[PDB]
């Protein structure tokens, strides 16, 4: 009777299909979660290789056809965007939550209720986390960031590496900080520089203080080290000038063809020698450099570098205080170049790592930038340091950036499903059984944490549940807030006391975007599969 | 049996899923076999000497340092190149262009050579007509090569590097980075100084 | 197909040739600013307008 060319599904049928859907997403990460969590190697079936326990690269990998599931993988790159960590702990939330909710549903509870309790528990939970479960870190110091980083860079592939690595990236953060208006101590991570290559092990990673270009010089008769770098950044290509398509020669003379072939290279001639009477000796541009400006900076002893990434320039230039150029032209319509267009550097270095060379650009004046030079065994091992390496640097900056940390191994989840099911008794008569069910759900992760381990979740998760309903019901015991799960040994421990730590930012986005995610699948009750 | 002149009714509207059911596949077959017949039958029934540079161009060349048919060549860009070959297991000649390719890969990363076999893809085609360098651009065939045996041989990677750029089809060739450099590309939020 | 909409916004008066670009056609505004969002994009946001 519709006679609408495709399928529909309605009912408990979709929501069941949805609900399993996301249920395999879960699934699929679920096992790469806390430091007794193990990576997995995807293959894009033309022998790429990609190792890495990453949440938000495993979903962006794999291929997915049912919608529901789309939204999962989409929240896990829009925690990932603007957060950094928490990928997969905001996916598996989700999809509990979607499958409680999806219970209350087939127990013909209206969907709308549940939406509504979700919502208060959602509120809730992020008001007495802000209000009950947050440690600022001015009386931490410098600990605080490097507990924060070990804990950010368990269970990944520089875990046990940990002791060396936070403090690589508590530095390499602390490099590149700067102060914008209103006195904000603002963070700028990605201007690190992440530089890969394999080779010795792990320990022999270092840290640029300064800028590491991936570049060499564009010939072999320039020198391979200047002292007092005196830094040109140009936008421009060195080469042979050309005329605009508007700009035609024609020869009716034939006395000037001579000339004007002489000047086609003598302008670009002026140009180099304008730019080195200033006494530069680093010359680096994003455009390409032709053989015979290559020779005019050989005959000068300088430097010559050519198709330098944009934002490496950028960042270069920045740092030791140049300007970019993309033209030679003043207010006075002449073109000339001035020493105060040159940015200053204690040394600049073509070194070799691993049979290739590239640029270090060492100890920038005016202003200090980071780079990081990773050594592994091999590409696929290179390229999981660099994602645990952008995880750390990510929670190191939320962490500088708001100075409020939450415990982890779970306690966070503990004391919020206490108090949320304490608190649903005095909300509603449904929604009360949809904060109870949000809380359950709050659940999964100390469960996941502890299966992860081999471990008896439920002795484990039975004890973590007292130690904090005997914190939330007596008012001289609150200091058990901080118990959460030593998946070393299978006990419950103070992690506070311990040092793992986790952004509280980390924790409200994960919570209101799994949130919306339920909320969202949760609407659908009847789907339309047109026929392509 | 009068009549005739009927002008129908809705009855066909009632079978408009049936229809567009089985319409359906038979565009995707028709569009297939389209695909097939831009090459088959269309092409089917129709010292300087010595190559001083021939040597140093093969080493350096060893400085290493059905449904698909239609997808692949269906979504991605237009503006590179795409030479799809042809096989069949058994017959001989297919191995020697084979490596070829994969020689002339390493050294043209823009080109995107890849193998398909006539079965999963005529007879004719089938018994003397296995090798086709099948050369795709903008969707559309450029190079319609067959019996490339002949002028070829039975011939490394220069000689097929030297057909193809005769007649202008290969694109113009273009260092060793550590392993790689870039993580991301989005406002990174570069450095800044205020004061 | 936006410069309707900004010029009833800002007040700006669209120029077409530099001999007429004068002071009195330009938009006064409070602010003009490009804002991120949180990692998620970057937004130009121009609040406050003379004469809104
Ligand atoms: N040393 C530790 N002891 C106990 N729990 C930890 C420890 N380090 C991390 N965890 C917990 O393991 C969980 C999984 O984090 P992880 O999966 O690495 O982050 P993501 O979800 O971004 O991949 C976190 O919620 C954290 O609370
Ligand atoms: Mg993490």
């Amino acid at each position: 009777p519709l006679s609408v060319f495709g399928d529909r599904s309605t009912g408990e049928t979709i929501r069941s299909q949805n609900v399993m859907a996301a249920a395999s997403i879960a699934n699929i990460v679920k096992s790469s979660l806390g430091p007794v969590g193990l990576d997995k190697m995807l293959v894009d079936d033309i022998g790429d290789v990609t190792i890495t326990n990453d949440g938000a690269t495993i979903l962006k990998l794999l291929e997915v056809e049912h919608p529901a599931a789309k939204v999962l993988c989409e929240l896990a790159d829009l925690q990932d965007k603007e957060v950094g960590d928490g990928t997969t702990s905001v996916v598996i939330i989700a999809a509990e939550l979607l499958k409680n909710a999806d219970e209350l549903v087939k127990q013909k509870i209206h969907p709308t209720s549940v939406i509504s309790g979700y919502r208060l528990a959602c509120k809730e939970a992020v008001r007495y986390i802000n209000e009950n479960l947050i440690v600022n870190t001015d009386e931490l110091g410098r600990d605080c960031l490097i507990n924060a980083a070990k804990t950010s860079m368990s269970s990944k592939i520089i875990g046990i590496n940990g002791d060396f690595f936070a403090n690589m990236v508590v530095d390499a953060v602390l490099a590149i900080k700067y102060t914008d208006i209103r006195g904000q101590p603002r963070y700028p991570v990605n201007s690190v520089n992440i530089l890969k290559a394999h080779g010795r092990s792990q320990m022999e990673s270092m840290l640029i203080s300064g800028y590491a270009l991936n570049c060499v010089v564009g010939s072999q008769g320039m020198p391979k080290r200047i002292v007092n770098a005196k830094i040109a950044c140009l936008d421009f290509s060195l080469q042979k000038t050309k005329m605009k398509l508007g700009v035609q020669v024609v020869i009716t003379d034939p006395e000037k063809l001579d000339q004007i072939r002489q000047r086609e290279s003598d302008i670009t001639k002026e140009r180099i020698q304008k730019i080195l009477a200033t006494g530069a000796n680093v010359i680096l541009t994003t455009g390409g450099i032709d053989d015979m400006c290559l020779k005019y900076f050989v005959e000068a002893g300088a430097m010559a570098v050519r198709r330098v990434l944009k934002r490496d320039l950028k960042r270069i230039a920045k740092a030791s205080g140049a300007t970019i150029l993309s033209t030679l032209a003043n207010l006075e319509g002449e073109e000339t170049f001035e020493a105060a267009m040159l940015g200053q550097a204690e040394e600049v270095v073509q070194e070799r790592i691993c049979d290739d060379e590239l640029i270090l650009i060492k100890n920038t004046k005016a202003r200090t930038s980071a780079s990081i030079i990773l050594r592994g065994a091999n590409d696929f091992m290179c390229d999981e340091m660099e994602r645990s390496l952008h995880d750390a640097l990510c929670v190191v900056k939320r962490v500088l950036e708001s100075k409020s940390v939450v415990p982890g191994g779970g306690a966070v989840e503990a004391a919020l499903s206490i108090y949320l099911e304490n608190y649903a008794t005095s909300m509603g008569s449904r929604e009360q059984l949809a904060i109870a069910e949000f809380a359950r759900s709050l659940l999964v992760i100390p469960n996941t944490l502890a299966v992860n381990a081999a471990q008896d979740s439920t002795d484990l998760v039975a004890k973590l549940r007292a130690f904090h309903n005997e914190a939330q019901v007596n008012p001289e015991r609150k200091n058990l807030k901080w118990i959460g799960l030593d998946l070393s040994n299978g006990k419950p421990r103070d992690n506070k006391q311990a040092g793992v730590f986790e952004p509280t930012i980390v924790k409200v986005k994960s919570l209101k975007f799994a949130t919306e995610a339920a909320i969202t699948i949760l609407r659908i009750d009847d789907l339309i599969k047109l026929h392509p | 049996l009068a009549g005739e002149g009927i002008s129908v009714n809705t009855g066909p509207k009632g079978v408009i899923n049936d229809w567009r059911r089985f319409k359906q596949l038979e565009t995707e077959q028709r569009e297939e076999q389209c695909r097939e017949m831009e090459r088959l039958i269309k092409k089917l029934s129709m010292f300087l000497q010595q190559y001083r540079k021939q040597r140093m161009e093969e080493m350096r060349q060893q400085l290493h340092k059905g449904e698909g048919f239609l997808d692949m060549i269906d979504k991605e860009q237009k503006s590179i190149v795409i030479m799809v070959h042809i096989y069949e297991d058994g017959i001989p000649g297919t191995e020697a262009m084979n490596g070829c390719m994969i020689c002339l890969a390493a050294e043209y990363p823009a080109v995107k050579f890849c193998k398909v076999k006539s079965s999963v893809i005529s007879s004719q085609f089938t018994r003397n007509a296995l090798p086709a360098l099948l050369i795709y651009k903008g969707g559309e065939l450029i190079g319609n090569f067959v019996r490339v045996t002949d002028q070829l041989g039975d011939f490394f990677a220069v000689d097929l590097e030297a057909f193809l750029q005769e007649f202008g089809l290969l694109p113009e060739k273009e260092v060793l980075t550590s392993v790689r450099n870039s993580a991301t590309c989005h406002s990174e939020d570069s450095d800044l100084e205020i004061d | 197909e936006d410069i309707e909409f900004i010029c009833k916004t800002i007040g700006t008066k669209p120029v077409a040739h530099i001999d007429q670009f004068t002071a009195d056609m330009l938009g006064s505004a409070e602010l003009a600013e490009e804002v991120n969002l949180n990692g998620s994009g970057k937004l130009l946001k121009i609040t406050g307008c003379a004469s809104p």
